[PDB]
């Protein structure tokens, strides 16, 4: 329900969101904590977090290696778990969502995964490669434990995809900008008005826009298409990758680039 | 939804991310509709007869198996154009390619046996292919590397990683997830997601038909068991799905040991690992307590991979299929073996399958066994390895 909560207030104050993604643990569990509290203090609507894992198939460079130095500081799904409890004890209200690859949900059982994410308080759960297709036994246990499981419209969704997204899935829908893998340099294109529209129509959770979004003026395109809203991932991650040396500075850096991003939403 | 079953069991499926999915349904139809079409059945058959040179001998090993009860056949698809079985399944999948108007072919490879067969199909048929190869494996199978150049492939190094055939997968995959349009991902083993298993099965098992048809024209029987390696699956499962319903035909899988299996440095996840998702499948893997996919090893490149096709893991865990591990150092001695009784030097993927042969054999030297083995490819590749190791020895 704190996405539901979230877009009824974007929606009374005329805005889109904007949600960035990080990765939990990265560059070291301390620094990821005070990054996050940094990504919220300066104007994130909602949280997109990625769980460190060894193949992440949809993830290209830059993110690839936020989980390489996620895993170099010794970063596991518990230590995870347990940086998301601190995370909702001092913000209650913001959605959170966890980037999740399959295996890591299903490890040792999908229920089990889905109760933990109920204990901890976070809001939902997307796992890249399970297509709609193989989603049953993920969507019902996410329900079973109020939690939205988030599903991808790609830009060449058909007419029976869309009603299957509509129908599954809660909280948002992933609008995917492009084909691909994760990366800020790989722009990809606005958002398609006719998938937009369509999800209206069939009453699906309302869009955010991801892949590629690397810039204010994206995020302003993305809203004005009549998306609900934006992620972004590799633009934020190469701002810690850039400042690994100097952390008082990545911290700077990341409030005065989500702040601008935060903006463009507004437009 | 889909045409043809996905699953063996519990395992296999489509665990792609969704952008992948209308490219995998794609090529489920275009398969489905050219195994109905007698014009291409005669181009893939004119092309394995007259290009790869099938059907490939089926050898009968009268030296190695001296004083025992033992009758050792090996099925010589290093005899294959290319030098293996993964010539064979290439030539469909870039027949299907063509019929669903690609211009490009993204391969993964290992022992670059699977490069160089995508490599010369490209060549032959007019396709622009680039392969992703493990960093340690373009040094250890560094033969390969200079044969897909030469035919005018792209060869490109995986450092991240293990830097071998895991991680080229990987690569493989992400760049298919973008480039999907224009470009085939001509997988090279009976893994992955739907419809893959079940297409490299159908574009291999003209290996166990041959040898079924060539055993009875030689003994007048099937063979007591048939004993292929098993690094993905395709040459095992090209060996076995025509014995699949004659029930009295043992199906012997030899995955790779390692160092051995207490050490953790192997590639045998059928019988050590636990099932997961991953590269698309579910399938068991050798994964940590928490799930994270394990780095595998094995002095073959051609096995080491952390996982195994799904319809392996499902033909064991009916018991239709045994699985039994061999380590580098039973491989190696079956390689020599071979080259120096035999005067066939085999790949050393091949050699897990020889050495558990040969176990056999000396295990129960009384015991009366008509035993075909995959030799599954040739060993030129392989051969600055083995020579570095017996030197250093
Ligand atoms: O800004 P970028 O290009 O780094 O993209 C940000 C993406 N981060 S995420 O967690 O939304 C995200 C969402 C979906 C992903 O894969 C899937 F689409 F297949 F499901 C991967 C990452
Ligand atoms: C990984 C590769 N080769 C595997 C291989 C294998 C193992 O792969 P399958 O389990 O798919 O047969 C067996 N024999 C030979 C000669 C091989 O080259 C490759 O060539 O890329
Ligand atoms: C699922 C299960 C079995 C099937 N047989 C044909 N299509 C199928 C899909
Ligand atoms: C295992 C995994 C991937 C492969 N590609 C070709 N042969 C393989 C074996
Ligand atoms: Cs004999
Ligand atoms: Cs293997």
């Amino acid at each position: 329900e704190r996405y539901e909560n979230l877009f009824a207030q974007l929606n009374d104050r005329r805005e889109g969101a904007f949600v960035p993604f990080v990765t939990l643990g990265d560059p070291g569990i301390e620094q990821s904590l005070k990054i996050i509290d940094t990504l919220i203090d300066a104007g994130a609507d909602a949280l997109e977090l990625g769980v460190p894992f060894s193949d992440p198939l949809a993830d290209g460079p830059t993110i690839q290696n936020a989980n390489l130095r996620a895993f170099a500081a010794g970063v596991t799904p518990a230590q995870c778990f347990e940086m998301l409890a601190l995370i909702r004890e001092k913000h209650p209200t913001i959605p959170i969502g966890l980037l999740m690859y399959a295996n890591l949900v299903f490890n040792n059982g999908i229920d089990a995964f889905y109760a933990r994410c109920e204990q901890v308080g976070v809001d939902s759960v997307l796992v890249a490669d399970v297509p709609v297709e193989e989603s049953a036994p993920f969507r019902q246990a996410a329900l079973r434990h109020n939690i939205a499981p988030i599903f991808i419209c790609p830009p060449n969704a058909d007419d029976d995809l869309l009603r299957q997204v509509a129908s599954y899935g809660r909280g948002y829908t992933y609008l995917l900008s492009r084909s691909g893998v994760t990366g800020a340099e790989n722009r990809g294109a606005l958002p398609l008005h006719h998938l937009i529209e369509k999800l209206k129509e069939y009453h699906a959770a309302p869009a955010l826009q991801g892949f590629g979004i690397s810039s204010p003026e994206q995020v302003s395109a993305a809203v004005r298409a009549g998306a609900a809203g934006a992620i972004s991932g590799s633009a934020i991650v190469k701002i810690i990758e850039k400042n690994l040396a100097s952390p008082k500075q990545m911290l700077a850096e990341l409030r005065s680039f989500v702040s601008a991003m935060k903006a463009a939403s507004r437009a | 939804t889909t045409l043809l079953n996905p699953y063996f069991g519990e395992f296999g499926g489509m665990y792609v991310p969704q952008i992948l999915m209308p490219a995998l349904n794609q090529l489920e139809e275009a398969f489905v509709s050219a195994q109905k079409d007698p014009e291409f059945q005669a181009q893939f058959a004119d092309l394995l007869k007259n290009y790869a040179g099938r059907p490939t001998a089926l050898t009968k090993c009268q030296n190695i198996t001296a004083g025992t009860r033992t009758t050792l056949y090996l099925k010589r698809e290093d005899l294959l154009h290319g030098g293996a079985h993964k010539t064979n399944q290439v030539l469909g999948q870039a027949l299907l390619a063509k019929r669903m108007g690609k211009s490009e072919i993204i391969a993964e490879t290992g022992a670059g046996q699977h490069g160089v067969a995508s490599a010369l199909a490209s060549a032959l048929l007019g396709l622009k292919c680039r392969i992703y190869m493990g960093a340690k494996d373009v040094e250890r199978q560094s033969p390969n590397v200079f044969r897909m150049r030469l035919m005018g492939a792209e060869v490109i190094p995986v450092h991240s990683g293990s830097a071998t055939l895991k991680d080229a997968c990987n690569e493989a995959l992400r760049d298919w997830s973008g480039s999907y349009e224009t470009a085939h991902y001509m997988l090279g083993t009976a893994a992955g997601p739907h419809p893959y298993p079940t297409i490299v099965r159908e574009f291999q098992r003209m290996i166990g038909e041959e040898t079924k048809a060539q055993i009875l024209d030689k003994e007048g029987r099937l063979p007591d068991a048939v004993i292929a390696c098993v690094g993905g699956g395709s040459n095992a499962i090209g060996m076995f799905a025509d014995f699949i319903n004659d029930t009295s035909v043992g199906l012997i899988g030899v995955e790779p040991g390692g160092h051995g299996i207490e050490t953790g440095e192997h590639g045998a996840p059928l019988k050590h690992g636990r099932v997961g998702i991953y590269f698309g499948m579910k399938a068991p893997m050798m994964q940590t307590a928490d799930g994270q996919i394990e780095e595998s090893y094995s002095i073959s490149a051609g096995l080491d991979f952390p996982s195994v096709g799904p319809q392996h893991a499902y033909l064991n865990s009916i018991g239709r299929a045994d699985y039994v591990s061999i380590t580098d150092d039973e491989a190696l001695e079956a390689f020599k073996t071979l080259c120096r009784h035999e005067g066939i030097i085999p790949a050393l993927e091949s050699s897990h399958a020889l050495a558990h042969a040969l176990k056999m054999m000396r295990e129960q030297p009384e015991k009366e066994q008509l035993l075909v083995v995959n030799l599954s490819g040739r060993g030129d590749k392989d051969i600055f390895t083995v020579h570095d190791i017996l030197k250093a020895r």
